[PDB]
């Protein structure tokens, strides 16, 4: 009954892992050679990555 | 006329209106009101504008052609790449200073001969660009002096190949041959790719003219460029070089109709509704 006014601190810990961002058009593993790695945009042209 | 060094000198030195010295007849047609369009446009001027044009007509003013004669010469030197466009004001004051130190009746006549001489020399260069032959025929015939005129086997294939070799440099004004050290080369266009090595190709084709995995890829690049300038009877049918020249003519004709097939399939794949990424990859894998 004598609880103080409180705020909630939320966080997460995700150890042992690597934050995967797959270079696919729907972020899914439909194969090791993705659909955007075979793309003529990304396989014939040279792009800058920033 | 846009590339005429004296028409361009008239657009930079002569007035843009009708003075009574350069255009005496065209202003006397207007003073005397015998003009077709608006004859009475001269009566409707004030006396300051109307009497000052009558005085310049019945006794006209003399002028210096020297700044106009020199500027026709400078604008032809800047056009035939003899000077830079940044040096166009430097050499204009340098030439005006020389024809001021040495001014004579001989020199002003000699500038009048030289502004007709640079009208010709600008047009002679622009004809020689669109013909595109004089820099290449003297350097391809200089190449063929080095190559022997008598191969042991297949001389009939060899003398028609080198005659078709003269047909590329003649019937393509952008193509050129030159030398860079020992070897000679052939670019199919100015500042373009597909540069074959003539001294390496003719030391590769020598020994293959009558043979009936062994070709350097610049020799095959030469046999691709020489293919539309070679008839079916220019080389043999069973000879391995003649068998490829027919095979490269079919490859050009198939790539000319796969070009038109590409423009049809991708046009009706957008309107029918497909992925624009996959319409452009499934078409090439159907055509290649």
């Amino acid at each position: 009954k004598t609880a103080v006014d409180s705020i909630t601190q939320k966080k997460f810990l995700c150890d042992r892992t690597l934050w995967r961002i797959p270079f696919s058009s729907n972020f899914m593993s439909m194969g090791a050679l993705t659909d955007l790695g075979q793309n003529l945009l990304y396989a014939n042209s040279a792009h800058a990555l920033d | 006329d846009a590339t005429d060094p004296a028409v361009r000198a008239a657009l930079q030195s002569q007035p843009s209106g009708l003075n009574s010295t350069d255009d005496w007849r065209q202003v006397m047609d207007r003073i005397m009101s015998l003009t077709a369009r608006n004859p009475d446009a001269f009566r409707q001027q004030p006396q300051a504008n109307r009497l000052s044009a009558i005085l310049e007509a019945v006794v006209p003013a003399r002028a210096n052609p020297t700044h106009e004669k020199v500027l026709a010469i400078v604008n032809a030197l800047a056009e035939n790449r003899a000077i830079r466009p940044d040096e166009a004001g430097l050499v204009y004051d340098a030439l005006l200073q020389r024809v001021a130190r040495y001014n004579s009746g001989n020199v002003q006549t000699n500038l009048d001969r030289l502004v007709g001489d640079v009208r010709e020399a600008v047009a002679q260069r622009e004809r020689a660009q669109q013909q595109g032959n004089l820099g290449s025929m003297v350097a391809l015939n200089a190449f063929l002096s080095t190559q022997p005129a008598n191969v042991p086997r297949g001389q009939e294939d060899y003398t028609n190949f080198v005659s078709a070799l003269r047909l590329m440099v003649t019937e393509t004004p952008q193509s050129e041959v030159y030398q860079s050290g020992p070897d000679y080369f052939f670019q199919t266009s100015r500042q373009g790719l597909q540069t074959v090595n003539l001294s390496q190709a003719f030391k590769n084709l020598q020994g293959l003219w009558g043979v009936r995995s062994l070709l350097t890829p610049n020799s095959r690049l030469l046999l691709l460029l020489i293919a539309p300038f070679t008839d079916s009877g220019s080389v043999s049918r069973d000879t391995y070089l003649g068998h490829l020249l027919t095979l490269y003519r079919e490859a050009i004709g198939q790539a000319h109709v796969d070009e038109h097939t590409f423009q049809e399939i991708t046009s009706v794949s957008r309107a029918l509704g497909q992925e624009d990424t996959g319409s452009l990859e499934a078409t090439l894998n159907y055509l290649l």
